[PDB]
């Protein structure tokens, strides 16, 4: 775990989700399908 | 202006 | 705050020369209201409606809608009845709506039906006139008709300043790295781990 | 089933965030200027048409860009 | 306020003339508002009937609007994927220690 964001803003445009942050002056872009954690080697810590 | 109109003289009823 | 601060600055001295002007075109608005009430009246209020000055504002009387399959335009402005004498704007007759009295009328300008015809001038060789029906113009000579044109048949001049204001378009930024940080770890000769 | 790799430079981000933030800003206000003027121009309209029967001389040396 | 009290005719946007001569033949229906102060002044038929606020008059705009908001500020904190520290660590072992 790197960051808790508590006001997090996802726009959708361009068949992509842009996560914003304010407090961290950061934007992040994702495609808009979900990644399943089903895919990480030894992820059980991230859903917890 | 495809609408013609008819604009009967103004009166004080509205300022 | 470099950007942030010009173009705070730029932009407010923008909302200030807006105002100014705005207030400054109030004169302007004045004297043109002044010139005819109808016309400043229907674009100050948003909708056709006549207007007259009493004294120093403005009374306003909406005006009721006419479709144009209901106005039917006369030959010559020549009124018979003034040899020396001409109507200088078109007569028409008008129905308000189908299962109407053909009221008789004159062309008023901006596509008004005027129910008085008192628009008298003294009639005057080389008459040439163009006037607004419908969607386009009509055209007259000697007081007599000539023809209906449309409206790109005239030779368009523009009072508009143009102004050309485009947007900043998406940009995308991508990852980039000088080293990556495996090859941080790899410029050295010997790992002690390895 | 793999493993995520993470970049060590979250610059590339923040460059985003601070343009998109300005891009919004000044476009936004760039089209409310633009709207503003496309209105007040056709709002202007009227005046010239009023000035135009006061002298037309002026007003098409002025609108033609030519004097006649 | 001690000066002779000089009878004339009311202008236009309050303005105060000499000379008695805007002279037009009367009319019936007469309704007029003139700008009398901070106000208007309202007469029916050549008489001075009462005067008004601005207020009562609706008003209509020939000003373009056009809504201009600053930029506000903005904080940058140091942001970090990893610290020296962390980077330091993600070696197994460290020979110095």
């Amino acid at each position: 775990k790197w960051q808790e964001v508590d006001e997090m803003l996802r726009a959708e445009y361009g068949g992509s989700f842009r996560f914003s942050s304010d407090a961290i002056s950061t934007t992040f872009t994702t495609n808009l399908t979900e990644y399943s954690l089903s895919r990480v080697d030894l992820g059980d810590c991230i859903g917890r | 202006d495809a609408n013609f109109y008819v604009c009967p003289p103004p009166t004080g009823a509205t300022v | 705050n470099h950007i942030q601060r010009h173009v705070n600055d730029m932009l407010g001295r923008i909302a200030v020369a807006w105002c100014e002007l705005q207030n400054h075109e109030l004169t302007l608005w004045n004297e043109a209201r002044k010139l005819n009430p109808n016309a400043i009246a229907s674009a100050t209020v948003g909708r056709r409606v006549s207007a007259r000055m009493l004294g120093d504002v403005m009374a306003v009387s909406t005006c009721v809608p006419v479709a144009p399959d209901n106005v039917i335009v006369q030959n010559s402005m020549r009124v018979s009845s003034r040899p020396g004498t001409c109507y200088s704007r078109p007569l028409v007759s008008f129905r308000y709506e189908d299962q109407g009295p053909l009221i008789e009328g004159q062309l008023g300008e901006n596509n008004e039906l005027r129910l008085t015809r008192d628009a008298l001038e003294p009639c005057t060789v080389g008459h040439r006139r163009y006037f607004i029906f419908g969607g386009g113009y009509v055209y007259f000579e000697e007081y007599a008709y000539s023809h209906q044109l449309s409206r790109a048949d005239v030779t368009t001049v523009s009072t508009f300043i143009d102004l050309n204001i485009t947007m900043l378009e998406d940009h995308e930024f991508v990852p980039l790295e000088v080293y990556t940080r495996h090859e941080i770890k790899d410029s050295g000769l010997l790992d002690y781990t390895e | 089933v793999e493993r995520i790799k993470t970049t060590s430079s979250i610059e590339f981000a923040r460059l985003q965030f601070t343009y998109n933030h300005i891009q919004r800003h000044v476009n936004d206000m760039l089209g409310r200027i633009a709207v503003a003027w496309c209105e007040l121009q056709n709002h202007e309209l009227t005046l010239w048409n009023e000035a135009r029967k006061l002298n037309p001389n002026a007003i098409a040396s002025a609108t033609v860009g030519r004097r006649v």
